[PDB]
């Protein structure tokens, strides 16, 4: 099974560095290069720099020097970026590839650590019913949601009448407005149901351990 | 930095149809050693990406016979012939000849279907946000295809800008729809000194717009 193991997802306010990893293991360490790629939120994948296990030199491509490390410890099998003073730009997931030096390519890549910089501290979700404002159904059906504002940090689970209704619901994903997400899910129910049968909306959030159900009722 | 671009940046497919995305390069990719180091990956989502094809024409262990890299210079494509389901996500071209090696822009595979029009929503705020001083209006527009779309907020017989978010779904698998959301959002007070709102929707399978509306 030959992988590059990389720890895990950090969240990580300004100034703060923090030592992302990448453990070999199958293959012989010396005689590749560990490259570190950048998959920042909507911007390309950005090669970031090298290190050549012979030789134990980083080239850095210098649109990230002075904050950014790469650093190793070759007898544990293990390369190490290291971010200081990271800023709010960081937000990407760091991949590492195993690099080759007779073809070029990168063809055993990492997993991916996201590392997320941020300033808010854990809110919880305000959830609020979304009900059709008396609009009345052009062909025989209703959407209703749920609207989660204002929370950090991510995930949150929304789920509508616990687990039951799942066709039909559309959870998109959340976005941010100052620090804070927000997100909103639909379900489509034959009119038949809503408000004969009951429509709930279950959102939880881990994060802060609340869990909030909201039941839609008429408007 | 060479600038690798790629197009189309969607592939309507159906599964079957031959493919194939085209890279290109601002600079060349032949290396004096000889050798051209354009190679392609696929990403498939929430992953890390499998390497496919090396110097422009040599497919990696495994990756399955229906791929052909060609092209020369700056003009590369990757062609796949019968498109099966398990092909199907972002195809990255890079250029390993010049340092730093660098990246397109990608190219998502997805499955075409039959037009779909939105079946549109617009909910008025909650009284419960009212209650601690804001209003979202929010406007759904769901399962329809294809991807572009265009959400006008009209606000007040004019048209709003600013408190707009909005957020789409991928494509949605059981249908190979899309499904958009967006959220105007005024303070309480600020919604309360208005009429109509309408969220207003543009789009290929109308006429004319596809609008929706509630006023207080
Ligand atoms: C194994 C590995 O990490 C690979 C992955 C991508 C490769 C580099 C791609 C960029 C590149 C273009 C060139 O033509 C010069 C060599 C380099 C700089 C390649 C390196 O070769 C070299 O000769 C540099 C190695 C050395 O001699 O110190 C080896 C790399 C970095």
């Amino acid at each position: 099974q030959i992988q590059l193991v990389q720890s895990g997802p950090e969240l990580k306010k300004p100034g703060e560095t923090v030592k992302i990893s990448c453990k070999a293991s199958g293959y012989a360490f010396t005689n590749y290069g560990v490259n570190w790629v950048k998959e920042a939120p909507g911007k390309e994948l950005k090669w970031m720099g090298w290190i050549n296990i012979y030789t134990g030199e980083p080239t850095y491509v210098d649109d990230f020097k002075g904050r950014f490390a790469f650093s190793l410890e070759t007898s544990a099998s293990t390369a190490y970026l290291e971010i200081n003073n990271l800023k709010n730009e960081d937000t990407a997931t760091y991949f590492c590839t195993r690099g080759d030096y007779v073809n070029w390519y990168f063809d055993v890549w990492g997993a991916g650590t996201t590392v997320t910089v941020s300033s808010a501290k854990t809110t919880p979700p305000s959830v609020y019913p979304l009900a059709p404002g008396s609009a009345a159904q052009t062909n025989s059906m209703v959407t209703l949601g749920c609207l989660v504002k204002g929370y950090f940090p991510e995930p949150v689970t929304v789920t509508w009448n616990s687990g039951s209704l799942s066709s039909g619901v559309h959870t998109f994903p959340a976005v941010l407005q100052s620090d804070l997400y927000t997100l909103s899910s639909s379900v489509t129910v034959p009119s038949s149901p809503r408000p004969s049968e009951t429509v709930t909306c279950n959102v939880a959030h881990p994060a802060s351990s609340t869990k909030v159900d909201k039941k839609i009722v008429p408007r | 930095d060479v600038v690798m671009t790629q197009i189309p940046l969607s592939l309507p497919v159906n599964l079957g149809d031959q493919a194939s995305i085209s890279c290109r390069s601002s600079q060349s990719l032949i290396h004096s050693n000889g050798n051209t180091y354009l190679h392609w990956y696929l990403q498939k989502p929430g992953q890390s990406p499998k390497l496919l094809m090396y110097k422009v024409s040599n497919r990696f262990y495994g990756v399955p016979d229906r791929f052909s890299g060609s092209g020369s210079g700056t003009d590369f494509t990757l062609k796949i012939s019968r498109v099966e389901a398990e092909d199907l996500g972002i195809y990255f071209c890079s250029q390993s000849s010049h340092v730093p090696p660098t990246f397109g822009g990608g190219t998502k595979l997805e499955i075409k279907r039959a037009d779909a029009a939105p079946t549109v929503s617009i909910f008025p705020p909650s009284s419960e946000q009212l209650t601690s001083g804001g209003a979202s209006v929010v406007c759904f527009l769901n399962n329809f295809y294809p991807k572009d779309i265009n959400v006008k907020w009209k606000i007040d017989g004019s048209e709003r800008q600013n408190g707009v978010l909005n957020s789409w779904t991928d494509q949605d698998s059981k249908d190979s729809t899309y499904s958009m959301s967006s959220t105007l959002t005024l303070t309480k007070d600020e919604y309360e000194r208005h009429n109509s709102y309408t969220c207003e929707a543009t789009h290929k399978t109308s006429t004319s717009p596809i609008v929706k509306s509630f006023n207080r």
